[PDB]
């Protein structure tokens, strides 16, 4: 009793550990299972792509917003989008419903993200670097962009639109 | 005297709420997926 | 000489005193932005209102990153320089070097004040985390290495009282405030080779013009090498007090000497290895090495699990000993009219669901749901704003009579637990709204308040952080007129004024002595923090370090 206090207590400290560790691992699981499936879609590719953001909206894939959505399979397609002080290039990004979209992206100016509302498309862009994730809509509608990275004063009105066709 | 039982229901509310936490944004993650 | 002779007799005070208030300073001027940024969360936009009382301010955006670099960088890093040598030097009873000493607080000011001011005339509104290519003045990185250079001192000092004590005391185990602060110390170097290097290799060059542009993953990915630990640098400080002052507070004992050993030397293995849950939404890094930072992550909790246990035990053995009850006896035993108590036992409570937020956040995938939503500064209130800063608000209650003599009065006690509480209460309440109104998808870094029609799904979530605004303005304005009233008083009764920090017996044990002796073989764990920084960050670097593809910085405001 204030000795004896002792003796249990540190034992507690082990019992709470071992559950400790238990759960987290449990955790680890289940992060485990979703990079397994589809899902892990949202998550950014491995692969340095370089490229030269002063350049970008002249020459390349990202200067021309008619050429911004590429069939890439037979229900593929590449979607080359521009985040830029204060927009998105195209607006809209028309897609079908069904299919997957996967989103190529950089920036000509600073950092920008791109999150799609009701979706787990969330990512950076940095100038001099493309990013890539990849998804299918499984429901047609129009899903706003949100910047979410600040990038200056016209941050709070950066969104954008994807129009994903029936 | 024997078990410290106020500082288990403390770590016990701490658990829940863990659990609450990852499970709901867990549901959250697949509803968007 | 010198007549308060306290500054020649404990030096180590006069010095202790002036990083705090300096802290605390940078705290009431940072916070001011709070409530501002509060009801524009709440889509009240009082930013016009703010102009006129003070029309240096250009932008929502200015107020963010002065509320962000004056709360989290200058007044944590004040709070922990002070706390973290003084406690050490105290239970050492040993000078710390007063040369080397004076020389980091002039550093800090020196540092803080070159920065401040390309800050105030808006030169540098790039926010707290300055991401490349938004580029700021040349004095605002200056300042910022500088400010930041000023814990490298520190560390030192108290390696010195380390190394002086160790032999006038040979054979003897090192003791326990010392044996945290050593490891602390020694995180936070290793920990700061990220922002330093970020800053000389690159930061420094560019704002001078030396070069050109910076490659933007890597700036990124040296900041936040250094950017989680430091948030572990912030958490200690008010872990050093909880451990080894409060259980006293309370009226009780440290339930255990090698808890909190164990816990801060976890922290010393795995606070600098897990900087890319920060970057799970970054291009460039591969998913393999986000996974081992995730699991890394998930690790790094585990010391504040067990904390969660040593603590609430020694708050509870405390409380059965002034007659406390039954099951929940206790907790009304504890001494709820010191606010040397309530602060940090409140911070401990809002520590749970913060905890529990970053617990998500750590978990790779799941982080895509909520990064760089409202939800990532609601957890973070909770954690930094709430525990860290309670924890240094409710220590001026011990603190400052042991450094001034001045004593708390009894309406003062009385305003500080009015503080305390409506702080808790604020911050709350502004939490709930925050984490659901990120859930809706409401970016972080937003003058949201600006497009009042944009996320309606958000309406009463709005009306929880409008709600907080004005609680928290409250709790900060009596906080003001308490914190001055505390100090600019003209009585000084200091018996009070030497008289030792009220340091916490500990209930001493068997399976202690071959335990305590493993976590005091220091020189090998340290070795090891260094082995694990390298394997985490090494394979990663190395690959971009030889891809630098520098861009041109922009100034976008
Ligand atoms: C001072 C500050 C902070 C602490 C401490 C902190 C803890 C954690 N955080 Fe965090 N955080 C993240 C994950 C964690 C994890 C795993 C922990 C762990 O260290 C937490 C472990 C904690 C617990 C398991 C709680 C234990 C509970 C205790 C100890 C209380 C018990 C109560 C008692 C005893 C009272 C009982 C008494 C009675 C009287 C009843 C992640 C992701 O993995 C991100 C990035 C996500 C994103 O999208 O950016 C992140 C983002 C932030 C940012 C934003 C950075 C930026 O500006 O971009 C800040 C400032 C921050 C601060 C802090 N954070 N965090
Ligand atoms: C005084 C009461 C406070 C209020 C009402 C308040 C409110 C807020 C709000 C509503 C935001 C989010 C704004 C945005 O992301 O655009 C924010 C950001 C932040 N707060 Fe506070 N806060 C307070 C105190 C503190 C304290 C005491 C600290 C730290 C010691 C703190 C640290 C931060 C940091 C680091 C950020 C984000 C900086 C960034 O995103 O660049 N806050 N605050
Ligand atoms: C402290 C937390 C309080 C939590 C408040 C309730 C959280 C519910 C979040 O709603 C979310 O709404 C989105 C539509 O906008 C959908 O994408 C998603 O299916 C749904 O889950
Ligand atoms: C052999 C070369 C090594 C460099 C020497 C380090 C000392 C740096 C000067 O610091 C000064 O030390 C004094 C003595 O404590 C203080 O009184 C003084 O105010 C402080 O600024
Ligand atoms: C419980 C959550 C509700 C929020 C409002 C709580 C404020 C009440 C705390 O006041 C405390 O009351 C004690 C009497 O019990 C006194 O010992 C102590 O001097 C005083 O500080
Ligand atoms: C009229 C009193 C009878 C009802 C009893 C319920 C009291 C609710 C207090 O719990 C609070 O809930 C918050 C989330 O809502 C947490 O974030 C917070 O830590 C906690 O303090
Ligand atoms: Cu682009 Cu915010
Ligand atoms: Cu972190």
């Amino acid at each position: 009793d204030q000795h004896k206090a002792h003796k249990a207590i540190l034992a507690y400290e082990k019992g709470w550990l071992a559950f400790s560790l238990a759960m987290l691992f449990v955790f680890i699981a289940l992060i485990a299972y979703t990079l397994a499936t589809h899902t892990a879609g949202v998550i950014p590719a491995g692969k340095l792509e370089r490229v030269d953001p002063t350049t970008v909206r002249q020459e390349g894939p990202w200067a021309d917003p008619a050429q911004a959505v590429v069939q890439t399979g037979p229900n593929q397609y590449t979607v080359y989008v521009l985040a830029f002080a204060f927009g998105y290039q195209p607006n809209p990004i028309e897609v079908p419903q069904g299919a997957e979209i996967v989103f190529k992206i950089t920036s000509p100016d600073v950092i920008h993200g791109f999150h799609v509302e009701g979706t787990n498309i969330n990512v950076e862009v940095l100038p001099g670097e493309v990013s890539t994730v990849r998804y299918t809509f499984k429901r047609p509608g129009e899903y706003r962009i949100i910047c979410n990275q600040y990038c200056g004063l016209g941050h709070q009105n950066m969104f954008g639109t994807i129009v994903v066709k029936e | 005297e024997e078990k410290p039982k106020g500082a288990l229901a403390v770590i016990l509310v701490l658990t829940l709420t863990i659990l609450v936490f990852w499970l709901g944004v867990y549901a959250v993650f697949f509803a968007r997926g | 000489s010198e007549i308060s002779r306290v500054y020649e007799a404990y030096p180590e005070k006069k010095a202790t005193l002036y990083f705090l208030v300096l802290g605390f300073l940078a705290l009431i001027v940072g916070s001011l932005f709070g409530p501002f940024q509060a009801l524009n969360y709440g889509n009240v936009d009082a930013y016009p209102l703010l102009k006129r009382l003070l029309p240096f301010v250009q932008s929502y955006y200015q107020g963010l990153t002065l509320h962000g670099v004056l709360n989290a960088i200058v007044f944590t890093q004040l709070f922990a320089q002070a706390i973290m040598v003084y406690l050490p030097a105290r239970e050492l009873n040993m000078r710390p070097n007063m040369g080397l000493m004076w020389l980091s607080w002039w550093m800090a000011f020196i540092g803080l004040v070159v920065a401040a001011l390309p800050l105030l005339a808006n030169e540098a509104t790039v926010l707290y985390t300055f991401y490349p290519p938004l580029k700021g003045h040349w004095a605002f990185y200056l300042g910022a290495s500088v400010f930041v250079l000023s814990t490298w001192v520190s560390i030192y000092i108290v390696l010195d009282l380390w190394r002086r004590w160790k032999a006038a005391n040979p054979g003897k185990v090192t003791p326990l405030v010392t044996y945290m602060a050593v490891v602390f110390w020694l995180m936070w170097f290793l920990a700061s080779l990220g922002l330093v290097l970020e800053a000389v290799l690159f930061l420094l060059p560019w704002s001078f013009g030396l070069v050109e542009g910076v490659d933007p993953l890597v700036a990124r990915t040296l900041f936040w090498w250094t950017g989680h630990p430091i948030v572990y640098f912030w958490l200690l400080p008010a872990y050093a007090i909880i451990y080894t002052i409060l259980p006293k507070q309370a009226g009780g004992r440290l339930v255990s000497d090698p808890m909190a050993r164990l816990a801060f030397l976890l922290f010393l293995l795995l606070s600098t290895p897990v900087g890319f849950h920060h970057q799970f939404a970054d291009p460039g890094i591969d998913p393999t090495w986000k996974m081992i930072h995730s699991v890394l992550t998930l690790f790094v909790a585990v010391p504040s699990l067990m904390t969660a246990f040593t603590v609430a035990a020694s708050l509870e053995f405390a409380g059965r000993l002034r007659g406390g009850r039954g099951l929940f006896g206790w907790i009304r035993a504890l001494p709820w009219d010191n606010p040397a108590f309530v602060a940090p036992v409140l911070g401990l409570l809002g520590f749970i669901p913060g905890g529990a937020g970053g617990i998500v956040n750590a978990s790779f995938t799941l982080d895509y749901v909520v990064h760089n939503t409202a939800w990532v500064p609601g957890h973070f209130h909770l954690q930094v704003a709430s525990l860290v800063t309670l924890t240094a608000m409710g220590s001026l209650y011990w603190l400052l009579p042991n450094l001034t003599g001045k004593p708390i009065s009894d309406a003062q006690r009385r305003l500080g637990l009015a503080v305390v509480w409506l702080w808790f209460l604020g911050m709350m309440i502004m939490a709930v709204g925050l984490h659901w109104a990120g859930l809706l998808n409401v970016p972080r870094r937003a003058y949201i308040a600006q497009v009042p029609d944009a996320y309606p799904h958000a309406a009463v979530p709005m009306v929880f952080n409008v709600l907080a605004g004005i609680v928290l303005l409250v709790a900060l304005l009596l906080f003001i007129y308490g914190l001055f009233s505390v100090l600019l008083s003209r009585e000084r009764k200091p018996e009070l004024a030497e008289a030792p920090l009220p340091f916490a017996e500990v209930i001493s044990g068997p399976e202690d002595r071959r335990l305590v002796l493993a976590m005091d073989r220091i020189g090998f764990w340290f070795a090891v923090a260094a082995i694990l920084v390298v394997l985490a960050y090494g394979p990663t670097l190395v690959q971009l370090f030889g891809h630098l593809n520098p861009v041109p910085g922009w100034r976008l405001w």
